[PDB]
DNA sequence: TGGAGTACAAGTGTGAGGAAAAGTAGTTGGGAGGTGAAAGCAGTTGAA
DNA sequence: TTCAACTGCTTTCGCATGCTCCCAACTACTTTTCCTCACACTTGTACTCCA
């Protein structure tokens, strides 16, 4: 195996500045993750973990939840985005799990 | 005197177990290494406060912005009174504003009166020289360097009735030779970029540079750090850069390049210790205590210790300690990247005998990092020391007495917006949850009074039947849609999808709902072996998942009871992805897409090999 | 020092310095034209005209340890085998091996045939090996004090 | 009142900066190699 | 004449042999192909000050 098929295949650099989501954009474009599979996330399994990390009283679980219901058009369906076009990662934070973190 | 020298260099790195045996048969320490032996030295702060107020580089032409040392004015050159400690520092907008007593610590005076002389140029260096013990006094003058000028001031005869510190002056001698000057020392002796001169100081503030000077100009040195000091009082200046040290006598005509540090080091800082002979030099990779020579005071390079931290912006402060049989010399290096310190304890004995102890470090305040650390002369084995710092991205001057005995602006200045129509409409959601939290505590309390009833049991009887119709429809909704080669809700019901309140009793329903199905096209993923990413440990039952969550929010909530029930139930409304088809569904598509590629793609699509 | 300052279940620290001067010690010439990165001469390599910092460390720390078991012949033979014919600091310690012999042997515990004219070698080895320390380059020794040490050894020789 | 310029935003277009195991580069510093007598005695020529 | 001469050949055993690398060890800079997204212009929709 040649000298650059061994270095790409090893863990040379870590994913940085949101690099991990941006390969999921090429993974949602080279095959469309929409209209084949389902891009719905279990966002309650997300927020269950984030409460006991910071150990606020669990009142903020629904207080976060009323925020997400108020902002999201079509309340449910914090879906994952697709990008099939080019290298232009959109500057919108279109990814589902990152939207929960800003909420 | 020991044995270790070379005549040009003299080394003792960290725990080399150095080269200075003599085999003294005196039956008490039969070796005289360059190392001491004693117990530890832990350092604790005594914190106080004194006063207050492109991006990937730093301009080395700045040296200091503050100085503070004991002074002896003309009235103290006359009377019995000797010693008042002052401070000379900068403040204001661009640092161009130029402006005491010791109760138990160092503190600013009671009369809160500084001497505000106005300066029309940014300040690059503030220092007072300090005098020698062969002239008997402590010098009353002060020399500073601006960006546009070079101004020399002088303190004269302060008061005690109001603690009034007043200044006389020398004039701003502007750049008649138009080159920026770098580091001054008095002990108008100046170091311009590459060249230098010896000046004359006037006593006449009622209205200069001699014809002896030189240069060290290195064409192969691309920085502009320069540095001069009087060395051993015989009109010998030491002119530095980040490449070499030149020894220049400006009274005779005799120049010498002494140190040459271009190969694997540089010169970072050179603090002139108030001692006449012993003076430290800080390089990178090594801390040098090169003193002067006994016979002929030219230069004698003495015992040194290596320094592992590497950076381009390292400086040093060094404070003596007088003891009866010896003299300590602590060595605080610091940088502009981090908050850490590094210290070493040398020792000077009577026959120019040097030793060493070891190294330690302390911690500091998390607002920025230091840029300049200044020690206190303190007017004169239970070691003590005192100093004061100044951090970057700050302008406060703390106080420390070390002895042997995080809010970011962008996370704060982004919120709290100041409009009038938008002043309470953000809180409309705050009024919305108070419309829903008062609601959704009464809707659950319908079910909380229901405990082991028949009135709540008939809901689950309808629940096992309302899911059972649309799911066998969904099982055959996947056989009609099987000729595809091209999905899970658990919200098929519409009654409430919230109307039962028990952790053990719904598990009796769903496991019986699991014993309902045995045919193909219906498959259920695990829950007692798949929930466990939250507790990060064993979850032997879904019921005892709630058990320690019941032991979790006891003190932090009103009544603490029903919310922990309903979120665990909401995971059953969220984690339960239970509509995977059976084995005809992957197998019909693990071979069909395997046919879309040829025989080259077959064997390169391979598992079950290890 | 983590083996030298442990001394509880130790490997004595001096076996590791023996590991250093057995595999890294090379007598190549310092070629000086190649641009050295990540290996630097003055504190980790051991070329000709530059005895290694870890090689002369294993000299002093195995003579201080050699005193503190009271084996001197085990190192006096061992220093004899390299002709480090450039540096002067290894000639002082090669004199200092015999200077510890002429201090330890010159006791005699009587209150006399071979012990008197064996030390007369060890005085003569310190005197000739200190002169070749002065014959080489810059490394000054207190050779006025050592002859005050050596004559005090002679006071029990007589 | 009916019609023009402030700028919230948004997708279009073009290369550039980063990574590493490999290789060739530049010196040395070793190593074994490989490119007549002791005495005859004769014949013949010796030479001014 | 008288003489050397130097060439020739023979036992005795015999002693008995006489252009400079090529490749290791160090090291270093360069080789080879890959990878993830910044800059800027432009375009839209809006509400301002327009007679």
């Amino acid at each position: 195996l040649p000298n650059y098929y061994v270095s790409i295949l090893e863990g040379s650099i870590s994913p940085f500045n949101g690099q991990l989501y941006n390969k999921i954009a090429l993974t949602c474009g080279m095959i469309h993750f929409k209209e084949f599979f389902n891009s719905e996330i279990s966002c309650q399994g997300l927020l269950l973990k984030l409460v006991m990390q910071c150990a606020l009283p669990p009142e903020f679980y629904f207080y976060t939840k009323q925020v997400i219901e108020f902002e999201e058009t079509d309340i449910r369906n914090l879906t994952l985005w697709e990008r099939t076009d080019e290298r232009h990662t959109g500057r919108v934070s279109n990814h589902a799990e990152l939207r929960v973190l800003s909420y | 005197l020991g044995v270790g020298v070379q005549g040009a260099s003299l080394y003792c790195p960290q725990e080399n177990y150095t080269t200075k045996k003599q085999e003294k048969p005196q039956w008490l320490r039969p070796v005289d290494d360059t190392l001491a032996e004693d117990a530890l030295d832990l350092h604790i702060v005594v914190k106080s406060l004194l006063c207050d107020t492109d991006a990937f580089f730093w301009d080395p032409t700045v040296a200091n912005r503050l100085d503070s040392q004991y002074i002896q004015t003309a009235s103290d050159l006359r009377n019995y009174r000797d010693g008042t400690e002052i401070i000379a520092y900068a403040s204001g907008k661009t640092g161009s504003v130029l402006n005491l007593t010791r109760q138990n610590t160092l503190h600013l005076n009671r009369h809160n009166n500084v001497t505000s002389i106005e300066l029309h140029s940014p300040i690059k260096s503030i220092k007072i020289p300090g005098a020698s013990e062969s002239i008997g006094r402590r010098s009353n003058l002060v020399g500073i360097i601006t960006e546009n000028s070079f101004q020399i001031f002088r303190i004269e005869s302060v008061h005690s009735r109001s603690c009034d510190v007043m200044v006389s002056s020398s004039e701003p001698l502007y750049f008649v030779e138009i080159d920026d000057l770098q580091v001054v020392d008095f002990a108008a002796i100046i170091d311009i970029k590459g060249n230098w001169s010896i000046g004359r100081i006037p006593k006449n503030f009622n209205n200069l540079i001699d014809n002896l000077h030189g240069t060290i100009f290195d064409p192969e040195e691309l920085s502009s750090w320069k540095r001069i000091e009087w060395f051993s009082h015989f009109q010998k200046i030491l002119v530095f850069d980040r490449s070499k040290m030149i020894e220049i006598d400006f009274m005779n005509n005799w120049q010498t390049e002494v140190v040459q540090a271009k190969a694997w080091s540089n010169i970072r800082d050179y603090k002139r210790i108030d001692d006449k002979n012993g003076i430290l030099l800080t390089s990178r990779e090594i801390i040098i205590v090169g003193a002067s020579e006994s016979n002929d005071p030219v230069r004698r390079i003495s015992w040194k210790h290596d320094l592992d931290p590497d950076d381009t912006t390292l400086r040093i402060t060094v404070q003596k300690v007088k003891k009866p049989d010896h003299i300590l010399l602590v060595a605080f290096v610091y940088s502009m990247r981090h908050k850490r310190i590094y210290m070493h304890v040398f020792s000077h004995r009577k026959a120019n005998l040097f030793q060493s102890l070891g190294c330690s470090t302390v911690l500091e305040i998390p607002g920025g990092t230091p840029t300049g650390i200044e020690t206190i002369l303190t007017l004169d084995f239970e070691l003590v020391v005192d100093f004061l710092v100044k951090l970057r991205n700050s302008s406060e001057v703390y106080y420390y007495a070390l002895s042997n005995t995080v809010d970011h602006p962008e996370w704060a200045s982004l919120f709290n917006n100041a409009d009038e129509r938008e002043k309470e409409s953000i809180g409309a959601l705050v009024s919305q949850i108070k419309l829903k939290e008062r609601e959704r505590i009464s809707r659950v309390q319908n079910l909380i009074e229901h405990e082991n009833s028949h009135d709540e049991d008939k809901y689950l009887q309808d629940l096992g039947y309302r899911l059972s119709i649309a799911t066998n429809e969904l099982l055959e909704s996947w056989q009609k849609t099987k000729d595809e080669s091209i999905h899970s809700k658990l919200k098929n019901l519409l009654e409430n999808s919230d109307s039962f309140a028990s952790i053990p009793e719904f598990s009796s329903l769903l496991d019986q709902f699991f014993q309902y199905y045995q045919d193909q096209d219906v498959t259920f993923i695990g829950f007692e072996k798949l929930l466990h990413l939250f507790l990060h440990e064993d979850v032997p039952g879904l019921d005892i998942f709630y058990n320690k969550l019941l032991q979790c929010w006891v003190l932090v909530s009103p009544q603490a009871e029903l919310l922990t029930k309903e979120i665990v139930k909401d995971i059953i409304w969220s984690l339960a992805r239970l509509e995977k088809p059976s084995l005809f569904e992957p197998i019909q598509n693990e071979i069909s897409r395997s046919l879309s590629g040829p025989y080259q793609d077959i064997i390169s699509s391979w598992d079950m090999d290890d | 020092v983590e083996i030298l300052d442990n001394l509880s279940n130790s490997s004595s620290g001096l076996d590791f310095l023996q590991w250093m001067c057995q595999i890294y010690s090379s007598k190549s010439r310092f070629v000086q034209n190649i641009n050295y990165r990540s290996i630097v001469p003055p504190f980790q390599t051991g070329s000709r005209t530059h005895t290694a910092k870890f090689a002369i460390t294993y000299l002093w720390s195995s003579l201080i340890n050699c005193q503190k078991s009271m084996l001197i012949d085990k190192i006096s033979e061992w220093v004899l085998t390299p002709p480090f014919m450039e540096d002067a600091e290894v000639w002082f310690i090669y004199a200092s091996c015999h200077l510890l012999k002429a201090d330890t042997l010159s006791r005699q515990f009587v209150n006399r045939d071979i012990k008197i004219n064996q030390v007369i070698k060890h005085i003569h080895y310190v005197r000739t090996f200190l002169k070749i320390c002065l014959d080489k380059g810059g490394f000054a020794v207190p050779s006025r004090l050592i002859e005050n040490q050596l004559k005090s050894f002679e006071s029990r020789l007589y």
